């Protein structure tokens, strides 16, 4: 299937008017070259390939970066820097998170890959060798890590991948785990009714999709124990929407994002460039 | 002898005639139905309320100036103290709806100016304070019959307890995209030379076939002119506009005491 | 169960797929859909408008 | 050889992985099956077991025998015999029975519960008992007339020991989660006197009934998790 | 749905709507169309620019007065210095065209007045000395894009060389003949209660198949106001005439060097 | 969807291709092409010039 080739036609001169509609009907302009200029035939082989949803979404796009470190942890501060975890979400970086928001509703697979960098601290505490990281799912509702070594990471039934380091980036596919029928990029309401004359405060609620998302935890640690030199890891995280539906377009994102919401920021809601004059070439 | 610009609809005991509209549009080309078996999710006998809350309920009536930025409802908060439909909703945990919207505004062929009629789809609004973010409150996000207003200015409020409202800048759409691409979302136009009604027939539209219609509106409904009100007569002149809103196909599921949300 | 589908052309061809997992999430991405109804957005209109009619009749 | 490319996941271990691997005792004769008596095939066939809720867990009850047994007399009180909500995960009461459980391996759950109640009064003990499920989003029902115009059924004690209230699959979402959530919050259960109970003389004036819940044929569970009602030093 | 009062025209990449039009005229009843081998002259194949110069050309606007006496072009004169045509024109000793003449004039429901569109064939004027007869020169009678205007009255010069341009008396045509006879003509009236526009599709008219477009105008164009124009709020108001023509089945012959005709 | 062809041969013979991916820019060289025109380029002259006969007659 390829777009639209052009008819040869000539002039008119007739009753049929296709230059002229009404766009009070909510209906857009629908004429072509072939209404309003004589065109020759124009055999169209080109195709909408690249613009397909699965097209326009087949990328590895990141979606996070984490820290963590492997070191002899001696305060409270430095235990918590063995370890990480993560609320899973699309809205610590900008760039898949507007080409999802085209978009209110989706429905998709996600295949998720990783990549993770070391470096050295300091150079005279000696040397480290090569470290394997455990990165679990932590469904909502399944404990939390509060040690990089606590029973937790045993993971009997929430999915790990152990990843050596120097291997492959580590990949995963995760289905559509939506609890409606499709994932909702938008949404206009509230987790709860607030009610006449309750006593629970109204003061500090949200509203939108943060009051109802919760697509787990990812924990992250270095599984080795600390050696004399302090390692430092970076572990991007990298979300591809696969097999993919999408409902009711949106205009884009015009102005920078400032948090998980629709909200902007009052120095920075003027995207345009004012032209010269309205006779701008 | 039949017109685009000549239209009757009647729904449960009330009917609707325009001389002067532009076709109808229907929201994604879908009319609104009722949940089928196979698309079902509670289970138990919903109710079906038919004439008593499928019938045009009309709002309190604006009025458009040559300084007027626009005007938001969203639905079924705009109609949720309106005769049987309001009583249905709030004795219900679930409930879907379609509607008919019918935005009444005529002036003379001396009058010129144009609104858009826009139909969103989870329409999510920024809040009015930088300390936070999504910090709305319930009563401010759902206003009822009387809508809310858009300015041309954005002054996010020192104290984060002042600005648990929307930020409802018109040219952002009050949500950060550029108000010249609204015509994305299910539209007419009102342009007073042409016409004086905008028709939009909207299905039910959610990622859910029912939801809690106390906690969630499925639509906003959003007014801009487009082109500004002017009269020469009379620069200071004022039109109404008015809104009549049907719900269609409504099913609620859940019975059991009366919702009565906080009122502060 | 082998798969057997064209390739998209090249600047001058048929291609192989065995699917490895019992999930279908597990597999690579979708074939290629040209499906489109750009009317239901570009004009969701009751009543037909015939191009060449006045809109407005 | 073969040429081949390796692709990402390439030498990961991930713990929902589902591969083929070497044995390590190949050529092994395993013991012949028998049958035994009680196989399982799903943990939605435990779910759908009766399991007593806790239901009287209030300060010197829980944690004793005493914690199950709901206090009934023939005084007929308006005040609720009962309430709870139906988080059948999360709820202090809810999570500890068999099917509270099973729901803390997942994180989702959809369909319809069932409460059993049996009234172990004396035989001479006469009765009607309201149980109502009120679906999410109103006043908390505190009062009889309220409870009424939910879900609820009228309990007549007598030959028939036991009476079930459904509490029906009625959601906004397909699946509700298994934590405490407002988003998923699924409504109220209450019982009050209809009538009260009543004894002749030489008769208790005060007597229990046990709740049981069990999961119906319509409930499934999704998205396997750890629980957190198991632990362990480290 | 279709009406005699909304038409469009494509000619090339040129189009126009009109939604105040009064059907369109035929002149004589006859589409213009290419020279047939049996009624052929010169031999030497023929250029046929088609969609280079068979478009819509715009003229510079005149302005309608309560004191204008008319309106005048000759064509191909008019077209003369109009992109692709007009360097076909030139380049040619040869050329024949039909066309589409499309007169705009728009005003209010407020305003009156009633313009006579007349396509005249050899519409030979007389000239403006009584020393001479027949005494008109190239370039007074060629005066491309910007035409000319009529006169109420008569004042032929003093001295022969003073007076080689057009009496155009409005009421004799500017050539000895009765104004209100100009109907038999091909022609379309713009009274503004009724229309905005007049649309003449003209054949090729000559005793030639084919011509020297640069000696010779085939057509006139007569714009003359039958009913001043009248506005009650401003006697002095002006409203724009706007000419656009379309050549069409344009085909010459007689390739050489172009023509550079004197400006003095 | 094994593709099975001539190897081009050594000192003393078939070989077996399957395509992997969904992109013919993915797969690897051309067949042989053996085809050529020389007179392109080498004779493109508009009337036939017969090598016995004189270039010029
Ligand atoms: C002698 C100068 C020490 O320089 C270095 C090091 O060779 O050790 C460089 C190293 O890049 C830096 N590390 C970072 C993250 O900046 C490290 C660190 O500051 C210090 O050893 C402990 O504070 O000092
Ligand atoms: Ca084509
Ligand atoms: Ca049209
Ligand atoms: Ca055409
Ligand atoms: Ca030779
Ligand atoms: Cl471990
Ligand atoms: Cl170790
Ligand atoms: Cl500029
Ligand atoms: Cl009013
Ligand atoms: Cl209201
Ligand atoms: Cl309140
Ligand atoms: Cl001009
Ligand atoms: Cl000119
Ligand atoms: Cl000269």
């Amino acid at each position: 299937p390829t777009a639209q080739s052009t008819p040869l036609t000539s002039g008119v001169n007739s009753q049929e008017v296709p230059a002229l509609t009404a766009v009070e009907t909510g209906a857009s302009g629908q004429a072509v070259p072939s209404d309003v200029i004589e065109t020759r035939h124009v055999v169209n082989y080109k195709t909408r390939s690249e613009s397909t949803l699965e097209s326009f979404f087949g990328r590895s796009a990141c979606v996070t970066i984490l820290e963590v470190e492997n070191f002899n942890a001696t305060t409270d501060a430095d235990r918590k820097k063995q370890f990480t975890t993560w609320a899973i979400t699309y809205t610590d970086t900008v760039q898949l998170r507007r080409k999802l928001e085209f978009f209110t509703y989706s429905r998709f697979d996600l295949e998720m890959t990783f990549v993770i960098t070391e470096r050295y601290y300091a150079s005279n505490t000696g040397h480290a060798r090569n470290q394997v990281y455990q990165l679990m799912y932590i469904p909502p509702g399944a404990p939390r890590p509060t040690a990089w070594d606590d029973y937790t990471w045993q993971s009997s039934s929430n999915p790990s991948v152990f990843y050596t380091y120097g291997s492959a980036p580590p990949r995963m596919s995760i289905p559509y785990v939506g609890i409606a029928n499709a994932y909702s990029h938008f949404y206009d309401g509230f987790a709860r009714v607030p009610l006449k004359d309750e006593t629970v405060d109204s003061g500090d609620t949200y509203y939108g999709l943060v009051t109802i998302n919760d697509f787990g935890t990812l924990a992250v640690r270095v599984v080795n124990e600390y050696n004399p030199a302090r390692i430092t890891s970076k572990i991007r995280v990298y979300m591809k929407p696969k097999h993919v539906r999408c409902w009711c377009p949106r205009p884009p994102r015009a102005v920078p994002y400032r948090g998980e919401g629709v909200d902007f920021k009052q120095d920075s809601i003027t995207p345009l460039t004012a032209v010269e004059n309205i006779n701008t070439f | 002898g039949y017109s685009d610009r000549v239209r009757q609809i009647t729904l449960g005991n009330s009917t609707i005639t325009t001389q002067e509209a532009a076709n109808a549009v229907v929201a994604y080309g879908e009319w609104p139905s009722y949940l089928d078996d196979k698309e079902a999710n509670p289970i138990d006998a919903p109710t079906e309320p038919d004439v008593s809350s499928n019938r045009f309920y009309t709002l309190d009536s604006v009025q458009w100036k040559s300084t007027s930025r626009g005007w938001w409802w969203k639905l079924p908060d705009a109609l949720k103290d309106m005769g049987m439909f309001g009583q249905n909703m709030y004795y219900h945990y679930l409930g879907r709806s379609g509607y008919t919207v019918h935005v009444q505004c005529n002036a003379s062929k001396f009058h010129q100016g144009a609104l858009g009629v826009f139909a969103i789809p989870e329409y999510v609004m920024a809040c009015n304070t930088e300390a936070k973010t999504s910090y709305v409150s319930y009563v401010n996000a759902n206003p009822g019959e009387k809508g809310g207003v858009f300015d041309n200015a954005y002054n996010p409020s020192a104290e984060a307890s002042e600005g648990r409202k929307f930020a409802a800048l018109d040219y952002l759409l009050g949500c950060g995209v550029l108000a010249g691409n609204a015509f994305v979302y299910p539209h007419q136009i009102i342009n007073l030379r042409t016409n004086n009604s905008a028709t939009l027939v909207l299905p039910y539209v959610n990622s859910l076939a029912i939801d809690c219609m106390a906690k969630h509106n499925n639509w906003g409904l959003v007014i801009l002119p487009l082109c500004k009100l002017d009269y020469a007569p009379n620069s200071s002149t004022e039109i109404p506009i008015t809104v009549t809103i049907a719900p269609m196909f409504t099913e609620f599921n859940g019975l059991r005491n009366i919702t009565v949300p906080a009122t502060q | 169960g082998a798969q057997v589908s064209s390739q998209k052309v090249g600047a001058h061809v048929n291609y192989t797929t065995i699917n490895y997992y019992k999930d279908s999430a597990s597999n690579a991405a979708s074939k290629l859909d040209f499906s489109q109804d750009p009317s239901k957005f570009t004009e969701p209109v009751k009543d037909i408008m015939i191009k060449t009619a006045p809109a407005l009749n | 050889g073969l040429p081949t490319m390796l692709t990402p996941g390439s030498s990961q271990f991930l713990t929902s992985d589902d591969f083929q691997s070497p044995c390590a005792l190949p050529n092994f004769d395993v013991t012949p099956p028998i049958h035994i008596p009680g196989e399982v095939f799903n943990m939605m066939e435990l779910a759908e077991i009766d399991s007593m809720i806790p239901m009287n867990s209030v300060t010197g009850k829980a944690n004793t025998m005493e914690m199950y047994p709901i206090p009934l007399d023939d005084k007929g009180s308006a005040t609720p015999i009962f309430s709870i909500s139906l988080s059948p995960a999360s709820d202090k009461r809810l999570q500890y029975t068999m099917l509270g459980e099973i729901l803390n391996y997942y994180t989702h759950w959809t369909g319809s519960l069932r409460f059993t109640f049996l009234f172990c009064g004396s035989m001479m003990a006469t009765g009607k008992i309201l149980l109502s499920y009120s679906p999410p989003g109103a006043k908390p029902p505190t009062t009889r007339k309220d409870a009424m115009l939910g879900t609820h059924i009228i309990w007549d004690l007598g030959l028939q020991s036991s009476c079930t209230m459904l509490a029906p699959w009625i959601s906004n979402t397909v699946y509700r989660r298994c934590i405490k959530d407002d988003f998923t919050e699924g409504g109220y259960i209450t019982c009050f006197y209809q009538t009260r109970i009543v004894v002749p003389s030489g008769t208790p004036t005060s007597m229990f009934m046990l709740a049981f819940v069990s999961a119906c044929p319509d409930f499934s569970v999704r998205l396997l998790r750890d629980t957190n009602h198991i632990s362990q030093r480290t």
